[PDB]
């Protein structure tokens, strides 16, 4: 990421050519960047509860085996 | 015989056993609600019907 | 008989419905008694469909008609519960108390819990199908005054089977709806809590050795 960043400085300061292809590609990165307060975000939270839930049942289940 | 020392030591800290001291010195409540319901049903009914 | 005799009905229903298929009177209370008793237990234990079928679509009970007054009352009750006719539910509830519960040696002791338990099941049932109802509506259907309903509802609510509140000033009855993933969550932790305690008790014991 750092390499991209110092490269952009050189374009508008050190007269490395304006290679339209590079810039063109960067637009997709900003458009398809994640967002919060989407009902997707709410969706992630439902999944997060599921996975922690199963983690606890399995944690207790090992406690039983070792105690035997 | 080992545990026994401890059992006697606890009792003594209590003093005797209170357990037996008390008798020497001296929704389960819910009424059947059927009886009250009978009265309720009948009073409402009389009015309802002849209204 | 051993089960009926005590409070627990879960076990009785299962043996006594079966005795409908095959009964032997030998040193055992006559079949007619068994018909009546099977029906009482029936109501208390099975859920909608299953229970209904067991206590109605039974060929035996239909063939036997209503030959004595006691078997009549209980069957009348069964009809009204199932048919969701809630006007006649309450008259039928009172009849079963006088003529079924008390002649019975077994349910003499258990009269108190039984009859009360029925008022709760029936109310739950009406509420299940309704987001909201009015007090005036609900009251009318049963045949009690509006005041009476409120009092008797305030018994059922903290005990919790109805799953409901009454927004009194407005006169509407709201039914809390946590039936979902939230429900399943709450239940599951409590069951987990029960396993957690046992592990400690046992752990601590062995650990001393």
């Amino acid at each position: 990421l750092k390499d991209v960043v110092e490269y952009l400085d050189k374009v508008i300061n050190k007269e490395l050519p304006i290679n339209h292809t590079i810039l063109g590609k960067l637009q997709d990165v900003f458009n398809l960047l994640p967002n919060l307060g989407t009902p997707d975000d709410d969706e992630i939270d439902v999944e997060n509860h599921d996975r922690i839930n199963i983690s606890n049942n399995l944690q207790k289940a090992l406690t039983v085996k070792t105690n035997d | 015989t080992k545990k026994k020392n401890e059992e006697i030591n606890k009792k003594s800290l209590e003093e005797d056993d209170e357990f037996e001291d008390f008798p020497i010195d001296t929704d389960d409540v819910e009424v059947d609600d059927d009886f009250t319901n009978e009265l309720k049903a009948e009073l409402d009914r009389y009015k309802r019907e002849n209204q | 008989i051993h089960c009926l005799a005590v409070r627990n009905f879960k076990e009785a229903a299962k043996l006594l419905v079966d005795s409908l298929a095959t009964f032997t009177s030998i040193e055992l209370t006559s079949y007619e008694s068994i018909a009546t008793y099977a029906s009482v237990t029936g109501l208390f234990t099975l859920e909608r469909t299953d229970l209904k079928s067991k206590v109605i679509d039974s060929p035996e009970l239909l063939s036997l008609i209503s030959t004595t007054a006691a078997l009549q009352s209980i069957s009348s009750l069964t009809i009204s519960l199932y048919a969701s006719d809630y006007a006649s539910y309450f008259p039928y509830l009172l009849e079963t108390y006088a003529n079924v519960l008390i002649p019975c040696k077994y349910l003499n002791r258990h009269a108190d819990f039984f009859v009360r338990e029925m008022r709760r099941k029936v109310y739950a049932q009406l509420l299940e199908s309704y987001k909201t109802l009015s007090l005036k509506s609900m009251a009318s259907a049963f045949g009690v005054s509006v005041a009476f309903l409120d009092n008797d509802l305030g018994k059922f609510i903290p005990n919790k089977q109805l799953n409901c509140v009454i927004d009194r000033v407005n006169g509407i009855v709201e039914t809390n709806r946590p039936d979902n993933k939230n429900a399943q969550y709450h239940l599951l932790v409590k069951q987990g809590d029960g396993l957690l305690t046992k592990l400690q008790k046992y752990g601590a014991a062995v650990r001393l050795t």
